[PDB]
């Protein structure tokens, strides 16, 4: 007889043991990726469940590779993916920066202060923080290419794609440059749809380019067709070129001798007129998302036209973006202006075993792919994820052009502003703004522990010359170990990054405070 | 089927031991894909290592996508739009 | 109202009080009584077809299967195998009877059964069993001091 | 929480800790007080208890339904052991401790909720119980001119209010003055061995008897035994610790011999061995022989022949009760049987009680002890009649030491509610609140008095709250007629250190729940 | 400070505050923490009083020595910063007899 | 004797085990009361992760097996349905209203008069808040509505976020403002579209000046930004026309077959061509839209959204001023399309937010429409900012209907004890205990709200009832009766002066709710669970 309020499998935990507990998962979950921060960052190996390996640095990757019980865990896991769609870096940065302000919350916690207290005082050093933070900005002038090319250097120097900084940096500007969009009075980058990156495993990384058009693994449905165009006129289409059956039930009733023959004919004519109706326009490619029926193919090559079918959805709004043309649903409908021209070329060629069609001499494409040569798919993966990062730190910089001090510069110079500052509080609350303030130096600390000098003689050196009056650029050297001037250095970073590494690690300190009680086990109710 | 929920919400996977569920079965017959729709069984597939190997998603998917179990398949959202469902009372003017 | 009070606590907490409270069993106020006076009735009832000159004789089986046929009430409730504990009170008085006089043992527990049958309906009314017990013991004195009264006296 | 990988206590370690653990340890004392709230008062009513065995205890003393719960509870166990001490100092009060404990728990469980500090709910407990403890000794009525009459009064009256919740009550009177003659003849130190209690089954209540002397069973008597004469006029008695068979002198003891004249010699000597300890117990007058030791079949014909009682295995607390009665002395040699060791009673006679055969020793007119000899139709009839003569003896005991007496039915406890409250009205309120509750919680046991009794409490707890108010001290629940009756002009008469232990260990056993703020429970060792 | 009902593996209650009792009631299985218990049992024994202040002390000084840890500092440099401590302490201490 | 298959509890048990079931259901969601109190967190054993202060939310998701706990959970899903506001209040009324009842009658006082005084004393309390503990919002002003929205988002993540979060809500739902018959101005919130989306701080939330949906643009080709839109909302979906089940194609003649054929794709055709005819720029349908008619809308340089969310398209053709169309037929018998139709909205965008796109519809004419978007840390502080965000907005509707507001921070609790304790000693014998037993479970909420601040409840509680009896018998200080908690000090404060203020209907409906599920719950004396 067992009567119940709640469920059998209802735990319900309440208390000082909770908030501990959801602290100390947080702080471990910091702890996971802590020494994967710096320029002298180490690899992690992940074994993906479905047998894969994912060798990287990158926080929000680790963790993401990463399955935790704790729902403060998750928590953590969710603020990290958040920071990776919204700037694409900081990862690490927040993750630390979250665990570093939990704990000094713990801190206090385990006083008599309520955790409302806490809350409030953590908002509004956030709000100070981002009033420094925009205060020791610099602008930019988006025009001169070599302090762009200097901004995503500063940004990959972290990566294992350091080694070829010149070329990734190259790569990514054009791709960001070229990508680049304005219609209808609507500004947009869009790295995500367009930029496409294809990795190809062999050959050398240093051959690794970004192309002036597009490149797809697709063939010439026929072998007659030319391989190699000078300045095709390239026309796109979704609709097969096949017969294909009505959406109504249409059964025939054959009852004359020639009546199967003139429907076969009849199929033939209408593969015929919709071959005729493409031809109209004399273009010199054929590019559909379906399938291209063989009479269709000799119906083409009779005009000497390259058929390429089956392309998926996004390579051909690729295309279409980088050769100026219009996808076109219906031949009869085919107009001028629907004929892409301005690719310079067009040409298929054999990449060790396997056919490539590379369309790569537009003028003015909107569009391209990254074409990567590397030493195998898990190399490739890596190399891939450091683009993206260079990308989105461009489009960051392009669309927000304030720059802030890196190698922990910004986090002392923060600190700094925001302990002089609570110097006139006078309240209870001070002493948790002065320590989530002082908390920001978990930066400056890691970088130096992942470099190896030693953390207390060299953060108190960087906290007294950061005492001084112009001493807000002065931070640490991840290499050498040593106190020097990101002005000397020249390691930046976009403002918008360190905005959003700053609120995110701050409201996820609010969000993990503000819980006293779990329950669990019960079942979903959906 | 971890890699195959993901693409296939509608499914819904689960796992579950022999031992809280015979001895003949524990021994050599533990891999089983039992698909039950409409509380039936639909799918009483069991050896299935080998015609599967010892295989990738897609090898599952193939497998069950040629008998016709699987059901067919169907964007990001920001994170979510509903929060509710009644008489919301729309918008009205009234003059 | 059986097996005792189980809340668990109101925090969701275990709440253990006795040991083994769960496989007890305990039951609360006039249900009780109910219970006690049906099993009297049944002890009663089966003891009164073996009273007076026509009385019919039980005939008892033990453990061993050994066969006892006999009249004595005493002897009767004796060998019977009771597990409810009001019957074996009912065992004890007709012993006690027996050890006492040594004759009228089915007497006892016929009458006892006919007081508690009567105290069934008297408790139906909203009558403390206190009350009745008082009642009773005024009734016996009353009794007792009329047999005092009626009594002959032989050589 | 979190993992842990070498974890600090022991695995299954069970821990409570706040406010919650003290709510239900609250609770547990309830859960506790409930299973004895019937058997309070007159009209109260009977707890039967099976054990694992199948054997059955039937009870109205709350101390014995605690005792027979298998309670395991940490916090609950305080209940039942403040009701064991409550039976040890006086032995009555064994339910009044429990049903207050419990009550002021539940009276400050609502404060506990709100967040207040145990300490001061200790402290408010500790004021409130000496205050009410003074008052006792205060207004308890005695009087100093001590005459037998009146004293005798007292004690019997004590012990008809004990006694007047019992399945005896209806012959507490004929109970009450029995025990009391029983309690009057102790020498000085008032010891329960020195007062026997004889359950003998079949017979009414009013059958049983007390025995101005000692009585108890025979013990096994050997071939020989019913040609003894059963009844003596001014019998000399032997009290011996002498095993009176033919035996072997030692157990190492050894004989050799080599001559058939000294084998004979030996036999002949065991023999005179036996004859002389016989002759020498003859020879000292005595006529009864009682013995701890066996007395064999020889001995046994020897003083059959004599015209002599003999009884061998006597229990060792029936030779003391037969030596402080008769005023003889317990002999393990017969070589010196004076007339000064030697016992002496009126009349001596083996008589039969309910199939059961009695030595009775009666006649002593200067004895130390008695005998209770309880007739009933059930074991636990019996068990449950002794049980409420010893409650009855303690209280008569307690009488004697001091007779101090108050009057009961909830008159002692509403006085001392009222002057409570009067106290607590003049304070500046954090303890005022406690104190307050503490005097609520004092009126429950008129309150389970009339629930009991079936009458409705709250209008007689308002008329007597009225009545004490404006004038009145022994104003308590009178049962039978419903109503309210000076309990001290109706003889309601209770021993004061009776409520004095009451309170003390009500409160001791309070500030101790409330004091406890974390329980731990360590896992199971050898759970086989 | 308050009682605790600590119960040990023989079904035996211990409701007391003796930090010293209740540390010998628990079942302590963490060697770090059996070091903590065995020096307050040994403070026990050799003057009688003071387990709580042994236990709480011992228990901040870990604590104070993990956050020094953590800024940078070594082992032996916080081993040796106690102990000296420890000395100015004991030599502090005679002086404040009142 | 009864040979019922089941369980049966009778008496003092069946009620202490309802009384048991009611207190702890309190106990779960007592801790989350008031501006100190701490929200939860919930785990639904498949990984699902909810972060919630919300007592209905919290009372939902958990799974209760006792009834009469199912009693006080449900009453708090009605709570939250009829009002929106004061949701765990009003179960945790109930359980010490229960609980006071259960007391009473384990004093052998009949569960009859219990629930006689109580319905007295729920009906005196009514009429004492509507004749002496109401304020009119008129002399107040906007304040009223911003002090409203803070203390209803006081306890929520969004807390000390008030001071942008109130002027946000208010500013919504005076957007959605309209006066239907008999000249009452009806506020319809959940009008009001919320898009979660986590990114940037809460800060930069988003009150959108128009609609946002959630659904972006079918084809790629199509232009993110239309200036001067004309918006047609479609009920059909735009796909190749195919014949319903009782029209079937035979051929006998194949010369048809071709234009049977064409034709099939020419009604669509035609039908577009229609539509687009009339000037629309903005085409959104219910339906969906297959490539043929994407293309169409692509070369005409027109939007074209499909899959849009009936309540979505049914809120933006109301504001833009558009009619929905599930067919083109006029009453004349044929397939006309015209500009009468169109709606208008002064531009609509494409916009990204944090790696996704959204539509929104800026500024639509005719009527005034509003969206918030809001922006947080990750999925689970979205949720609990939405949440918070419609309780704001339910007390904001409530105070705009009825213009009564009441103080907050347990004022009215301790007026209402203090007037009924008084009350009770005119009215019987025995519903004399109960009404006074009502009034003090009426102080559960203060000694709650004292003791989530870790503050001394009993003395706060104690100085509260001293200023609420002074207010009520001296008739010159009757300023007191605004005097409630300070929970950042723990000392009175006069609420009123302070600007902490809830709707009346609140109190009122919680008032009224709580005494039925006591009523209800104290009406049990016996229960039979039968043996499934
Ligand atoms: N050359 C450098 N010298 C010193 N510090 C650097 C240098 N380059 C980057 N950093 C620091 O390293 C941090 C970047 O670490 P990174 O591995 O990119 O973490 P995340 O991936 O989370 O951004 C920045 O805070 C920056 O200040
Ligand atoms: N004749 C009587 N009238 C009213 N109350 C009585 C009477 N006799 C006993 N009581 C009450 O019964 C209570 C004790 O009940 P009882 O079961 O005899 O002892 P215990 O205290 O061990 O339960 C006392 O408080 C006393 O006031
Ligand atoms: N700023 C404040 N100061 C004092 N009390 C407040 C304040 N804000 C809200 N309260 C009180 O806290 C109580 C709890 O409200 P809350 O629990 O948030 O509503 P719900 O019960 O709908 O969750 C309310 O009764 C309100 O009177
Ligand atoms: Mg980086
Ligand atoms: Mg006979
Ligand atoms: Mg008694
Ligand atoms: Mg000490
Ligand atoms: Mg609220």
């Amino acid at each position: 007889r067992p009567v119940l309020v709640l469920s059998q499998n209802t735990k319900r935990e309440s208390g000082r043991k909770v908030q501990s507990g959801n602290i100390n998962a947080a702080k471990t979950i910091a702890d996971i990726i802590r020494t994967c921060l710096g320029p002298k960052s180490m690899m992690k190996m992940l074994l993906d469940p479905m047998g894969g390996i994912v060798m990287t640095n990158d926080g929000n990757a680790i963790l993401r590779e990463i399955q935790v019980q704790h729902p403060a865990a998750k928590s953590m896991i969710e603020i990290s993916r958040t920071q990776d769609e919204e700037v694409g870096d900081g990862t690490t940065s927040v993750i630390i920066l979250a665990g570093e302000m939990l704990s000094v919350a713990e801190h206090f916690l385990e006083q008599q202060m309520h955790p409302t207290v806490v809350i409030s005082a953590y908002r509004k050093a956030l709000d100070d923080m981002i009033s420094t933070l925009k205060k020791i900005s610099i602008p930019v002038d988006i025009s001169d290419s070599d302090m762009m090319l200097n901004i995503i250097n500063s940004s990959i120097t972290t990566k294992a794609i350091s080694r070829w900084s010149s070329l990734a940096c190259n790569i990514a500007l054009d791709a960001v440059k070229m990508v680049q969009f304005e219609e209808n009075g609507r500004k947009e980058i869009d790295i995500k749809k367009y930029a496409r990156v294809e990795k190809i495993p062999g050959g050398i990384i240093e051959d690794s380019c970004v192309l002036r058009g597009v490149m797809i693994n697709k063939d010439v449905t026929h072998p007659r067709m030319r391989r190699y165009i000078k300045n095709p006129r390239i026309v796109l289409l979704d609709s097969s070129l096949e017969y294909k059956k009505g959406e109504s039930q249409t059964d025939i009733e054959i009852t004359r001798e020639e009546d199967f023959t003139r429907i076969l004919q009849m199929e033939e004519e209408y593969i015929q007129q919709l071959c005729e109706d493409i031809i109209q326009l004399k273009p010199d490619v054929v590019i559909t998302e379906k399938g291209i029926s063989d009479l269709a193919q000799h119906y083409l090559m009779r005009a000497n036209i390259t058929a390429i079918r089956r392309v998926r959805k996004t390579d051909n709004n690729r295309i279409a973006r980088a050769c100026g043309a219009r996808i076109v649903s219906r031949p009869e409908e085919l107009r001028e202006d629907d004929v892409g021209t301005g690719a310079g070329l067009l040409e298929i060629k054999k990449i060790g075993d396997e056919y490539f069609t590379f369309i790569t001499d537009c003028k003015d494409p909107k569009a391209c792919t990254i074409l990567l040569r590397g030493a195998s798919k898990e190399i490739l993966s890596e190399v891939e994820r450091n683009l993206q990062d260079a990308m989105q730190v461009c489009r960051n910089v392009l669309l927000d052009p304030q720059l802030v001090p890196g190698g922990g510069a910004s986090e002392m110079a923060v600190a700094h502003a925001l302990t002089e500052k609570s110097k006139a509080m006078t309240g209870v609350e001070q002493w948790p703004y002065r320590a989530v303030a002082q908390a920001l130096e978990v930066i400056p600390r890691t970088l130096i522990q992942n470099c190896g000098a030693s953390t207390i003689r060299l953060l108190t050196s960087l906290r007294a010359k950061h005492t001084q009056e112009n001493c807000e650029t002065w931070g640490v050297n991840g290499e050498t170990g040593t106190l020097v001037d990101m002005k000397e250095l020249g390691i930046w970073e976009p403002l918008a990054v360190k905005l959003q590494t700053y609120k995110t690690a701050v409201e996820t300190a609010v969000l993990l405070l503000r819980i006293d009680d779990i329950v669990s086990g019960h079942k979903k109710k959906g | 089927m971890i890699c195959l929920a993901a693409e296939y919400p509608a499914v819904k996977f689960c796992k579950v031991k022999s031992s809280v569920i015979s001895s003949q079965f524990t021994r050599n017959a533990l891999p089983a894909l039992l698909i039950y729709k409409g509380g039936e069984l639909i799918g009483n597939f069991v050896r299935v290592t080998d015609q599967l190997g010892d295989f990738f998603a897609v090898d599952l998917e193939a497998f069950l996508q040629e008998f016709g179990l699987l059901p067919e398949k169907e964007v990001l959202t920001s994170v979510r739009n509903s929060a509710t469902c009644h008489s919301e009372d729309s918008d009205l003017e009234i003059d | 109202a059986s097996m005792g009070t189980l809340a668990f606590d109101e925090y969701g907490r275990p709440f253990l009080i006795i040991k083994d409270q769960d496989r007890k069993s305990r039951l609360m106020g006039l249900e009780a009584l109910k219970s006690h006076i049906m099993a009297a009735k049944a002890v009663a009832n089966t003891m009164r077809t073996s009273l007076g000159p026509n009385g019919l004789d039980k005939m008892m089986v033990d453990k061993d299967g050994d066969v006892t046929v006999t009249n004595d009430g005493a002897t009767i409730l004796s060998m019977m195998d009771v597990d409810h504990q009001i019957a074996k009170l009912m065992v004890e008085l007709s012993k006690s009877q027996d050890d006492e006089i040594g004759d009228g043992t089915t007497g006892v527990v016929v009458l006892a059964g006919a007081l508690l049958e009567e105290a069934e309906q008297l408790l139906d009314r909203g009558i403390h069993p206190i009350r009745i017990a008082d009642g009773y013991e005024q009734a016996a004195r009353v009794a007792i001091e009329h047999l005092d009264k009626i009594s002959d006296s032989v050589l | 929480m979190m993992p842990t990988p070498v974890i600090l206590l022991k695995e299954g370690t069970d821990s409570s800790q706040g406010i919650p653990q003290l709510v239900s340890n609250i609770s547990a004392c309830q859960v506790i007080a409930e299973a004895v709230r019937t058997t309070l008062g007159p009209r109260g009513m009977d707890k039967l208890i099976v054990d694992g065995r199948g054997k059955a205890t039937i009870s109205n003393d709350g101390a014995t339904i605690l005792k027979l719960l298998d309670v395991v509870h940490p916090a609950a166990k305080t209940l039942v052991d403040i009701a064991k001490s409550q039976d040890a100092e006086v032995g009555d009060g064994t339910t009044s401790v429990t049903l207050l404990a419990a009550e002021f728990l539940k009276q400050v469980k609502p404060y506990v909720e709100e967040g207040l500090h145990p300490q001061i709910i200790i402290r408010a407990f500790r004021t409130a119980t000496q205050l009410a403890v003074n008052k006792i000794k205060e207004i308890a009525v005695t009087v100093k001119k001590a005459d037998k009459v009146e004293q005798r009064k007292l004690l019997e009256k004590c012990a008809m209010t004990a006694l007047s919740s019992k399945l005896i009550s209806q012959q507490k009177a004929f109970f009450a003055k029995m025990v009391v003659d029983a309690v009057m003849m102790l020498d000085d130190l008032l010891q329960l061995k020195m007062i026997g209690i004889k359950k003998v089954q079949g017979g009414a209540l009013e059958d049983s008897q007390l025995v101005a002397g000692v009585a108890f069973k025979k013990t096994f008597s050997y071939a020989g035994f019913e040609m003894q004469p059963k009844k003596y006029h001014n019998p000399k008695i032997a009290l011996l610790n002498v095993e009176l068979e033919l035996k072997a002198e030692k157990d190492n003891a050894e004989i050799r011999v080599h001559t058939v004249e000294d084998y004979q010699a030996i036999v002949d000597a065991e023999w005179n061995i036996l004859y002389d300890k016989l002759e020498k117990i003859h020879h000292s007058g005595a006529k009864v022989v009682l013995s701890k030791l066996p007395i064999g079949d020889v001995a046994t014909q020897y003083f059959a022949d004599r015209d002599m009682f003999c009884a061998g295995r006597v229990p060792e607390e029936d030779l003391k009760r037969t030596m402080m009665a008769c005023g003889g002395s317990i002999q393990t040699s017969v070589n010196a049987l004076s007339a000064d060791v030697l016992g002496r009673c009126q009349v001596f006679e083996e008589t039969q009680i309910g199939g059961e055969r009695y030595n009775f020793f009666t006649g002593c007119p200067k004895a130390k002890t008695c005998t209770f000899i309880l007739r009933g139709g059930a074991e636990q009839f019996m068990e449950e009649t002794e049980r409420s003569l010893h409650d009855a003896i303690m209280i008569v005991r307690r009488a004697i030491k001091n007779d101090s007496v108050v009057a009961g039915g909830g008159a002692i406890e509403m006085e001392l509610s009222k002057y409570l409250r009067d106290y607590s009205r003049t304070i500046p309120g954090k303890q005022q609140l406690l104190i307050g509750a503490y005097a609520k919680a004092l009126e429950i046991i008129p309150r389970q008095l009339c629930d009991n009794a079936g009458f409705d409490a709250t209008n007689i707890l308002n008329k007597l709250r009225a009545r004490h108010a404006q004038g009145g001290t022994w104003y308590g629940v009178d049962i039978n007629n419903e109503d309210i009756a000076d309990n001290f002009e109706a003889f309601v008469w209770e021993p004061a250190m009776v409520r004095i232990n009451a309170l003390t260990a009500a409160s001791e056993a309070a500030c101790l729940i409330v004091s406890v703020d974390e329980t731990i429970k360590n896992p199971r060792s050898t759970v086989d | 400070g308050m009682n605790k009902m600590v119960i040990n593996h023989l079904e035996k209650l211990f409701v007391t505050n003796d930090a010293a009792t209740i540390l010998r009631e628990l079942e302590v299985q963490h060697p770090a923490a059996k070091m903590i218990v065995m020096a307050s049992h040994m403070q026990e024994q050799e003057v009688g009083d003071g387990t709580n202040f042994v236990l709480v002390f011992a228990g901040a000084l870990l604590e104070l020595a993990e956050e020094l840890l953590r800024i940078g500092l070594s082992v032996s440099e916080v081993i040796e910063g106690y102990e000296i401590a420890c000395r100015k302490a004991h030599e502090i201490l005679p002086n404040l007899v009142c | 004797p009864l040979s019922v298959f089941g369980d049966r509890s009778t008496g003092e048990t069946i009620r202490s085990q309802n009384v048991m079931a009611a207190a702890s259901i309190a106990n779960i969601v007592k801790s989350s009361l008031g501006p100190v109190g701490l929200d939860k967190m919930l785990v639904d054993d498949i990984g699902d992760v909810t972060i919630t202060n919300d007592g209905a939310t919290i009372l939902k998701l958990l799974e209760v097996e006792h009834p009469a706990a199912k009693v006080l959970c449900e009453l708090a899903d009605l709570q939250d349905k009829e009002v929106g506001d004061g949701t765990t209040s009003v179960v945790i009324i109930a359980a010490e209203l229960l609980k006071n009842a259960d007391e009473l009658v384990k004093q052998k006082i009949h569960p009859t008069s219990v629930i006689s005084g109580y319905r007295l004393a729920c009906k005196e309390a009514v009429r004492y808040i509507n004749e002496n503990l109401i304020v009119n919002t008129d002399e107040l002003g906007r304040d009223c509505l911003i002090n409203a929205a803070k203390t209803s988002m006081s306890s929520k993540i969004i807390g000390i976020n008030g001071d942008f979060f109130a002027n946000m809500v208010v500013d919504a739902v005076l957007a959605i403002k309209y006066t239907d018959i008999r000249g009452q101005p009806r506020y319809p919130v959940n009008s009001v579209n919320i898009l979660k989306a986590h990114g940037r701080s809460q800060m930069e939330s988003m009150l959108i000046s128009g609609y946002a949906l959630n659904c972006v643009v079918g084809s790629q080709g199509m232009p993110k930004r239309i200036v001067n839109a004309k918006i047609a909302c479609l009920d059909f979906s735009l796909q190749k026309t195919k014949m319903k089940l009782g029209v079937q194609v035979v051929i006998t003649d194949p010369e048809k077959l071709d234009q049977i054929r064409q034709r099939e794709s020419d009604i669509t055709k035609e039908r577009i061509q229609k539509i687009l005819a009339t000037g629309a720029n903005v085409i959104l349908t219910t339906g969906g839209i297959d490539d043929m008619c994407l293309k169409y809308f692509v070369e005409a340089g027109a939007m074209a959204v499909r899959r849009v969310l009936k309540r979505d398209l049914k809120r933006i053709a109301k504001a833009s001023g558009a009619t929905i169309l599930s067919t083109l037929a006029n009453l004349e018998g044929e397939e006309t399309f015209e500009a009468a139709m169109l709606g208008q909205a002064e531009e609509v965008v494409q916009e990204r937010i944090c790696d996704d796109e959204l539509i929104l519809i800026k500024n639509t004419k005719a009527r005034t429409s509003a969206s918030i978007i809001l922006r947080g840390a990750n999925d689970f502080m979205c949720d609990e900012m939405e949440r918070s965000l419609h309780d704001a907005l339910c007390v904001v509707k409530r105070v705009l209907e009825s213009k009564s507001v009441v103080p907050g921070g347990g004022a009215v609790e301790a007026a209402l004890s203090i007037y009924l304790e008084n009350y009770a000693t005119s009215m019987g014998s025995r519903e004399q205990l109960a009404i006074a037993e009502f009034a003090r479970s009426l102080l559960v909420i203060p000694n709650t709200l004292a003791v989530n601040a870790a503050q001394d409840s009993t003395d706060l509680v104690a100085k509260l009832r001293a200023f609420h009896n002074e207010a009520q018998v001296n008739p010159e200080r009757k300023n007191l009766k605004w005097i409630g908690l300070d929970l950042s000090n723990g000392k009175p404060r006069d609420n009123k002066q302070a600007g902490v203020f809830e709707p009346t209907i609140v109190k009122v409906k919680s008032l009224k709710f709580a005494t039925e599920a006591a009523i209800t719950i104290l009406r049990i004396d016996d229960l039979i669970k039968l043996h499934p």
